[PDB]
RNA sequence: AUUUUUGGCCUUCGGCGGACUUCCUGGGCCCAUGGUCGUCUGCC
C-alpha cells in the first residue's frame, strides 16, 4: 500500500531505455495520474523500474488495472515498493539525503 | 555627459535596439539601469534568420546591445542639457 | 583571489589551450591571474606530434584546461 | 559576495556538471570552487562537441571559458532562497 | 526594482550562442548572473534542472510568464 | 615557485630569445628579445620578427622583421624561451 | 465544466516524468478544447478524465510534443490538429471512441508522431 | 587624446565616419560622447558591403546604404573613428 | 615600459597592425591615452602588405589594435 | 586592462578524415553482416 510501485520482468534485451521509459510514462498517464518514472540501464535496473503516482489509491488502481499487462511482448510484474520515492519525498519537502558518500 | 544619465533622461520612449547577434528589438523602454541594462515594455524582437516575436517585458544587456536608435521627435538637446 | 595551484606545483601536468594545443610539462609556479609557467614544456597539435620548447609560460586568458598526469 | 557564488560554494564537493565555452561538457565530482569561478574537480568525465569522451582524474576550470553549471536539486532548494 | 519585481518568475533568456533557457528564475546577481530551477534549453529541447547563466554568455532575457503557483497553492485547503 | 612576472623579468634580464604565439592564431608568432613589460603583460620586444607558419606541417612559411614591436597582453598567448647555442 | 480562462489558469502546470513541461486539466470535464492561447505554450497536454468529443480547435503550438486525451469521449480527429501540432511526438487516446480508418490515416500522416497509445479502443 | 578629439568633433558638429567591426560604416555628425567611447549622433548614414550567393556561387559585392534620424553607438561595437 | 614606449612614440611615425584581416595603419601618431587609444594624423591604411589608401585623422582603440611598431 | 559589463573577430563548405546519436538489421547492454540519421569540425 504505497504511491510507488516496482515493475519487474520488463523487456530490456534490446529495447532502448529512453523508449521504454517513454512507453511506461505514456501507459501510466493513460491509466491515471503519474508523478515520476525511473528506469536505468544498470545490472539491478535491467528490467526493473519504479513508478510513483500522484496518490496511493491512484497507484493501487493503476497496478490493479495493469497487473500482468504485456509490455512490448513481455508481461510486467507489479509489486508494492519497499521504500518511499525520492520524487515523492522532494514533493512533500521532507526529503532526507543519505549521509553515506557512495 | 554620461551615457547612463542620457538614457535615463531619454527613457519612456519608443526605441529600436540592434544587438550584435543580428537582433532588432523595437519598443518603449520601461526602465534603464546604470549598467545599460534597459528593460522595455511591449517589445517586438526579431533575430537574425529567425521569425519575430512579441514580449510584454524584456531585458537587453548593454554588452550584447550593439546600437540604439531613439525617436526623431525626442528632445535630445533638452535631455543632454 | 589567487588560484589554488599549490597542489599542482612541481608536478607534470598537461594544459589544453585554444587552437587545440596541448602543453605538457612540469609546473614551476603560478600567479594570482592564473598565469602558469611550466618547465620542459612540449607542445602537441591534434596530429599527435610533440615538439619540445623548454621553459614556457601560459597566460590566464590563454589557459583553458589543466590536468596533472601524475598523482596529486 | 553573490547569491550564485554562494550557490556554487554550497554545490561544490558533489556530483555536478559543467559546460564550457569551448564546447567540452564535463560531469563529475566537483571538489573545490572559488568566488572568482575557479573550479577544481576530481573524477570527472569530459566529452567534446563531436564525440571524444574521456576521463579526468584532475581538472581545473575558469569561468572565462565556462558557460554554465548544473547542480543538485537540494542545492537549488536550499534554505538560502527563503524570503527575508 | 525591475529585477526584484521580475525575480523568482518564469523567464526565458537567449544567450550569445542562440540557445534559449526557459524556466523559473529564482536568483539574480548584478553581474548578470541568473540562477534558475527546472531550466529547459532549446537550440532540440532538453531539461537541465538547476542552472546558472553568467553575463559572459548571456545576451538578453525576457519575462515569459508570472510566478507559478506553489505546491501548497495547488494542494490548498477545501 | 617561479611567478610569471618573475619569469618575465628574468627573461628580460637575460635577453634570451623568446617566441610568443599569439592568441586565437596558432600560426602567428613573434620572435625576439623582451625589452619592456607592464602590468597588463604588454611586452615590447626589440628586433622582433613576425612569423606566419604553414597550416599543414606547422613549418615557418613567412618571416618579416619589424624592429621594436609592442605586443599586447591579450594578443600574446604562449611565450617560450629558446636557449642559444654558444 | 466549460474550459475558460480561469480554468486554464487553474490547470496544473508542472514537470512531466519525461523531463518536460506538462499542463493537466484533469477533473474539469471540459467538453471541448478551448482557451489554448490563455493556456499558452505547453510541451505536454493532459486532458484526461474529461468530456472532450472533438480532437481539434487547437492553436499554433509547435512546442507541443505530448498529448494525452485518454479516458475521454473523442470520436474523431480534426484535420487541422496535425497542422496545429506538427511536432507532436507522443499521442495517447486510450478508452476513447476513436476507431476510424480516417483517424488512423490522419495519425499515420502526422509526421512527428512516434509514440501512439490506443489501447482499450474499438 | 581620443576623448578630447571626440569633444572637439562634437563641438564642431562635423561629419565623422565610425567603422564598426561587423563590417559597418556610420557617417554622422558628432553630438554627444561618453567615457566608454559611446556616442550619440544625428542624421546617420549606415553603409555595408554584402556578397549575395546564387546557386552556390559567390556574387559581386553590393553597397547597401540606409538613413537613421538618431543613433547611439557603443564603444565595444565601434572599432575605428575617422574625423572629416 | 609600454607607457614610456607610447610616450616616446607620441607625435612620431608609428604603424599599428590590427588582429583581423592583417590590416595596418602607418602614420604620425600624436595623441595617446591611458586606455591604449591612439589618434594619428595623415595615416595610411594597408591590407595584405599592399597599400589601401590614406584616411587622415584615425582613432584606434585597444580592442582593435593588436601590435604597434615605430617606422 | 587577463575570470562576467565595454567582444580576438569578420565569418563558405564541397572530393571529403574523424565523429555523435536517433529509430528500423541479425545474433548473445554484448558481438558482427547493419542500414539510416544532420548537425560538428575536418581533409584538398
Amino acid at each position: 500500500p504505497n504511491q510507488t510501485l516496482y515493475v519487474t520482468n520488463l523487456p530490456s534485451a534490446k529495447i532502448q531505455k529512453e523508449d521504454l521509459r517513454t512507453a511506461l510514462y505514456m501507459l501510466f498517464s493513460t491509466y491515471g495520474s503519474v508523478l515520476d518514472v525511473v528506469a536505468l540501464k544498470t545490472m539491478k535496473m535491467r528490467g526493473q523500474a519504479h513508478i510513483v503516482y500522484k496518490d496511493i489509491q491512484t497507484a493501487t488502481m493503476a497496478m490493479r488495472a495493469l497487473d500482468g499487462f504485456e509490455f512490448l511482448g513481455r508481461p510486467m510484474k507489479i509489486s508494492y515498493a519497499k521504500g518511499k520515492s525520492h520524487i515523492i519525498a522532494k514533493l512533500d519537502g521532507t526529503f532526507k539525503p543519505p549521509t553515506a558518500a557512495k | 555627459m554620461k551615457l547612463v544619465r542620457f538614457l535615463m533622461k531619454c527613457a519612456n520612449e519608443t526605441v529600436t535596439i540592434e544587438l550584435k547577434n543580428g537582433a532588432i528589438v523595437h519598443g518603449t523602454i520601461a526602465s534603464v539601469t546604470p549598467k545599460m541594462d534597459t528593460a522595455l515594455r511591449n517589445v517586438r524582437y526579431t533575430p537574425k534568420g529567425e521569425e519575430p516575436y512579441s514580449v510584454e517585458s524584456l531585458t537587453v544587456r548593454g554588452n550584447t546591445i550593439r546600437y540604439y536608435i531613439l525617436p526623431d521627435s525626442l528632445p535630445l538637446d533638452t535631455l543632454l542639457i | 583571489a589567487q588560484p589554488e595551484l599549490k597542489k599542482y606545483l612541481d608536478k607534470r601536468l598537461f594544459v589544453e589551450l585554444n587552437g587545440s594545443r596541448r602543453v605538457i610539462g612540469v609546473l614551476r609556479g603560478y600567479d594570482v591571474f592564473l598565469n602558469i609557467v611550466l618547465d620542459d614544456a612540449v607542445e602537441e597539435r591534434p596530429n599527435g606530434e610533440k615538439v619540445k620548447l623548454g621553459m614556457v609560460t601560459i597566460r590566464g586568458n590563454s589557459v583553458v584546461i589543466l590536468e596533472p598526469l601524475e598523482r596529486i | 559576495i553573490g547569491i550564485p557564488i554562494k550557490l556554487l560554494n554550497e554545490a561544490q564537493g558533489h556530483i555536478v556538471t559543467l559546460e564550457l565555452t569551448t564546447g567540452q561538457t564535463y560531469r563529475g565530482k566537483l571538489i573545490e570552487a572559488e568566488d572568482n569561478m575557479n573550479v577544481q574537480l576530481k573524477d570527472i568525465t569530459v566529452t567534446a562537441r563531436d564525440g571524444r569522451v574521456s576521463h579526468l582524474e584532475q581538472i581545473y576550470i575558469r569561468g572565462s571559458h565556462v558557460r554554465f553549471f548544473i547542480v543538485p536539486d537540494m542545492l537549488r532548494n536550499a534554505p538560502m532562497f527563503r524570503s527575508r | 526594482g525591475k529585477m526584484a519585481g521580475y525575480i523568482n518568475w518564469r523567464m526565458r533568456v537567449t544567450l550569445n550562442d542562440g540557445r534559449q533557457m526557459t524556466g523559473q528564475m529564482l536568483a539574480f546577481d548584478k553581474h548578470m548572473n541568473l540562477v534558475l530551477a527546472d531550466t529547459e534549453e532549446f537550440r532540440e529541447k532538453r531539461t537541465l534542472g538547476l542552472t546558472i547563466v553568467r553575463g559572459a554568455n548571456i545576451i538578453a532575457l525576457s519575462v515569459e510568464s508570472p510566478p507559478p503557483a506553489d505546491p501548497s497553492a495547488r494542494l490548498g485547503k477545501t | 615557485l617561479l611567478p610569471p612576472i618573475n619569469f618575465l623579468f628574468r627573461l628580460l634580464q637575460q635577453r634570451t630569445p623568446v617566441q610568443i604565439w599569439l592568441y586565437e592564431q596558432l600560426a602567428i608568432r613573434i620572435t625576439g628579445v623582451i625589452r619592456g613589460f607592464d602590468e597588463f603583460m604588454n611586452l615590447v620586444i626589440d628586433d622582433a620578427v613576425e612569423i606566419k607558419l604553414s597550416p599543414k606541417t606547422n613549418e615557418p612559411e613567412s618571416k618579416r622583421p619589424l624592429g621594436q614591436i609592442l605586443l599586447k597582453g591579450d594578443n600574446i598567448s604562449l611565450i617560450q624561451a629558446l636557449s642559444g647555442s654558444a | 465544466m466549460r474550459l475558460t480562462a480561469e480554468l486554464i489558469q487553474n490547470s496544473l502546470s508542472y514537470l512531466n516524468p519525461l523531463k518536460e513541461r506538462e499542463l493537466d486539466l484533469r477533473g474539469h470535464r471540459i467538453p471541448a478544447i478551448e482557451n489554448l492561447g490563455v493556456a499558452g505554450p505547453h510541451d505536454a497536454i493532459d486532458l484526461t478524465d474529461n468530456d472532450i468529443q472533438v480532437l481539434g480547435n487547437f492553436p499554433l503550438s509547435p512546442r507541443l510534443r505530448t498529448l494525452l486525451v485518454a479516458r475521454n469521449r473523442v470520436a474523431m480527429i480534426h484535420p487541422t490538429l496535425p497542422n496545429a501540432i506538427p511536432n507532436l511526438r507522443n499521442l495517447v487516446l486510450a478508452s476513447n471512441n476513436l476507431t476510424e480508418l480516417s483517424d488512423l490515416d490522419v495519425l499515420g500522416k502526422f509526421p512527428r508522431l512516434t509514440h501512439l497509445v490506443l489501447m482499450d479502443n474499438p | 587624446g581620443p576623448l578630447s578629439l571626440l569633444q572637439t568633433a562634437v563641438r564642431s558638429h562635423t561629419q565623422v565616419l565610425i567603422s564598426v567591426r561587423s563590417g559597418r560604416k556610420l557617417l554622422a555628425r558628432v553630438k554627444a560622447f561618453d567615457r566608454h567611447c559611446n556616442m550619440i549622433l544625428e542624421n546617420v548614414k549606415e553603409m555595408w558591403t554584402e556578397t549575395p550567393v546564387t546557386n552556390g556561387k559567390k556574387g559581386r559585392p553590393v553597397n547597401k546604404d540606409r538613413f537613421i534620424s538618431k543613433m547611439f553607438l557603443r564603444g565595444d561595437s565601434v572599432v575605428i573613428v575617422l574625423l572629416s | 615600459n609600454p607607457r614610456p614606449f607610447l610616450q616616446d612614440l607620441v607625435n612620431q611615425d608609428v604603424i599599428v597592425r590590427l588582429k583581423w584581416g592583417q590590416t595596418e595603419y602607418k602614420g604620425r601618431l600624436v595623441s595617446i591615452d591611458s586606455y591604449m587609444n591612439i589618434q594619428l594624423a595623415n595615416t595610411e591604411e594597408f591590407i595584405n602588405y599592399k597599400s589601401t589608401g590614406h584616411l587622415g585623422q584615425v582613432l584606434i582603440r585597444c580592442n582593435n589594435v593588436l601590435w604597434v611598431t615605430a617606422a
